């Protein structure tokens, strides 16, 4: 129960132990500004590393962002703010074979929040733009478990998704080279990482 | 597979089993360790012990709190004369899967209810493998501490809803647990600010800060209580824990014992490391039949799984009402030196819980409790019929570790004294 006090430290510890900071985010100094609650159904929540049966992650999940001015360059919530929600697998086709490392599962942009500082809010899906429609986990039988990582980014003020670099296709996020994805794409588009959650799925 | 770990020290001349009970049709391997009563295993009751976390091994309770042996700095077992298997055969279960030596390749549990389904299955397989602990009509109890305050009530409900079960449930014991968040979160400020029997540990400015944020926190908890959803429960956990628990923690003070400073590992008790090293030895793992490579006191992944799933703030206390209304004896005890699951909060949800005799209970006057073994006035009791609340003097989060003799008196007067202190 000692470890359930600081949700920030708890998040960092998880990202570290599961190589999310090095394999995906590529930043070991990353500090979450809030926490991203993601759920497929009341029985299928993505809770920082739990395992979910593939069939449950079949449709697009719901999201919620909880900001806590304390878990903290720094992200200061505002009204103009537009966000980008990403879902990627850095273990494609497996945790070892990275011929397709970083398989693009989802990319939603121009998302706005319905909304001492603290607040939990869901997103307003209305005026958003999906660059890459959602596709649930589909790991190759026998490849072992895969990491399915959700990442929330804050877009630069005033710039909509029509200005972000294109995404050829899913494998390698269309970059050709192995082990490349959200990290590469997020940087060339000046996106600011704000939160992340993840789960495991496997096909036996 | 099952093994005879007698060659280890632990408890000479007392039969015991270690090994796994499987639910292969779900790929779940539950590790357990059983110890028979040092008296009469055919007459004495059976007790299932569960630690909390969530995600911590029950072997902690075995070696560190109330089992037959503790472990010295030299990794050699030292007999515990006040072990709980003195007049009861005890079962130490690592649960959920992946905690301690328990493991599972595919599945994984994220909430208490699901963990309850698994434990019920384990018990069915258990009493099936060892009819000896039921045949002779022995009473069976479920006892645990801390987060088990979530487990126990739900667990008990799960087993009592099965009409075809192959065993019975006599009563449940819960020490320093978190059971009714909405009520208990009201007592962190008074406990940390000089109103729980110990000098304040927080400067005035902090205590006030805690009072101001109290309302918001409680509102969020109520919201979780009403919708029982992630959207409502997770935020509630984050806000309340930062507002009510973080200040105390930042002082470096021990959340398990207000009189001490947190020193050592993630659990503030340096010595726990010793049992971790003992359980990781080549000959111990083998003798025990462990099928897991590395042992750890707690698994912080499943701990986070429960947290980010919103299980922390659920209204599981309502299960206690059902149980009590069905006449299931329940003992809620708490050491008065613990902070994170202090006695004030535990006496509070116990005084206002609704049930058929909530009026007669609230009316009852607290009296002094004299431990039979030591003959010391070891605490203050309050009970009516089959509901009892015990405040244990000079006990931290882990009562048996601080007052082993008084703790043994408590469990025995309960288990052998007709469920009444
Ligand atoms: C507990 O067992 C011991 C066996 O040595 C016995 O002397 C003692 O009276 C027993 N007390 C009980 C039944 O609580
Ligand atoms: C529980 O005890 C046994 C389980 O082995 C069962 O036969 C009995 O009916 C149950 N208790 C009673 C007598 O209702
Ligand atoms: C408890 O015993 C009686 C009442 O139960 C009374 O002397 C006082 O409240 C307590 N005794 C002690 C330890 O002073």
């Amino acid at each position: 129960m000692n470890q359930a006090i600081d949700f920030a430290q708890a998040s960092i510890d998880s990202y570290k132990k599961h190589g999310i900071l090095e394999d995906v985010i590529h930043d070991t100094s990353f500090q979450p500004s809030g926490i991203l609650a993601v759920e497929y159904s009341s029985s299928a929540p993505v809770a920082m590393g739990n395992t979910l049966p593939t069939e449950k992650a079949r449709s697009k999940p719901q999201f919620q962002f909880t900001f806590n001015k304390q878990m903290q360059n720094a992200y200061v919530p505002q009204d103009d703010d537009l966000f980008t929600l990403v879902m990627t697998d850095p273990d494609a086709p497996s945790k070892t074979d990275h011929k397709w490392s970083e398989f693009c599962h989802l990319v939603e942009c121009d998302l706005k929040l319905l909304n001492t500082e603290f607040f939990a809010s869901e997103f307003n899906t209305k005026g958003s733009n999906t660059l890459i429609e959602y596709m649930g986990p589909a790991p190759p039988k026998g490849s072992g478990p895969h990491r399915y990582v959700f990442l929330l980014y804050k877009q630069p003020k005033g710039v909509d998704s029509s200005k972000f670099s294109k995404i050829k296709d899913r494998p390698n996020w269309g970059y050709g080279t192995p082990a490349t994805g959200v990290g590469k794409w997020a940087k060339e588009n000046n996106l600011q990482l704000v939160a992340s959650n993840f789960f495991y799925a496997e096909t036996k | 597979k099952i093994k005879d770990p007698k060659i280890l020290g632990i408890d000479p001349n007392v039969t015991q089993y270690t090994g796994y009970l499987d639910v292969e049709d779900e790929d779940k391997h539950f590790f357990f360790w059983t110890f028979e009563s040092r008296n009469d295993p055919a007459k004495d009751p059976v007790i299932l012990w569960l630690n909390g976390g969530p995600g911590c091994s029950s072997l902690t309770g075995l070696f560190f709190e109330l089992g037959p042996s503790s472990i010295g700095p030299d990794l050699k077992p030292i007999g515990n004369p006040y072990s709980w298997n003195s007049n009861a055969t005890v079962i130490f279960l690592d649960q959920p899967v992946n905690v301690g030596f328990s493991y599972s390749g595919s599945s994984g549990v994220s909430n208490t209810v699901a963990a309850g389904k698994d434990v019920y299955n384990f018990l069915e397989l258990f009493f099936d493998q060892f009819p000896e602990y039921v045949n002779k009509g022995q009473d069976f109890h479920i006892a645990g501490e801390s987060y088990a305050g979530h487990y126990i009530p739900v667990f008990a409900s799960e087993i009592l809803s099965h009409k075809d079960r192959n065993f019975n449930l006599t009563s449940v014991l819960i020490g320093n647990g978190l059971t009714d968040p909405l009520t208990q979160y009201n007592y962190y400020e008074p406990m940390a600010c000089g109103e729980g029997g110990e000098p304040s540990v927080l400067p005035s400015e902090e205590c006030s800060a805690m009072e101001d944020s109290l309302e918001r926190c409680l509102g969020l908890i109520e919201s979780c209580y009403d919708s029982q959803s992630v959207w409502s429960c997770v935020p509630a956990t984050i806000y309340c824990n930062n507002a009510q628990l973080a200040p105390y923690q930042r002082t470096g003070r021990n959340v398990y014992d207000i009189r001490k400073d947190c020193e050592g590992g993630n659990l503030c008790y340096p010595t726990l490391q010793d049992i971790d090293d003992y359980l990781n030895q080549d000959y111990v793992k083998e003798a025990v039949g462990a099928e897991v490579d590395h042992y750890e006191s707690c698994n912080f992944d499943i701990n986070r799984n429960f947290l980010f799933a919103g299980d922390w703030m659920k209204p599981y206390h309502t299960a206690v009402t059902d149980l009590l209304n069905q006449d299931l004896p329940i003992l809620v005890y708490a050491g008065d030196k613990d902070f994170i699951c202090n006695w004030l909060g535990n006496k509070a949800w116990t005084d206002v819980l609704p049930w058929k005799y909530d009026e007669e209970f609230a009316s009852q006057k607290v009296r002094n409790w004299t431990a039979s073994i030591t003959d010391e006035v070891a605490g203050e009791v309050k009970s009516y019929k089959h509901f009892t609340y015990l405040r244990v003097f000079n006990g931290g989060h882990m009562v048996p570790f601080d007052v082993p003799e008084n703790a043994l008196s408590m469990v025995n007067e309960w288990i052998h004294g007709g469920f009444s202190l």
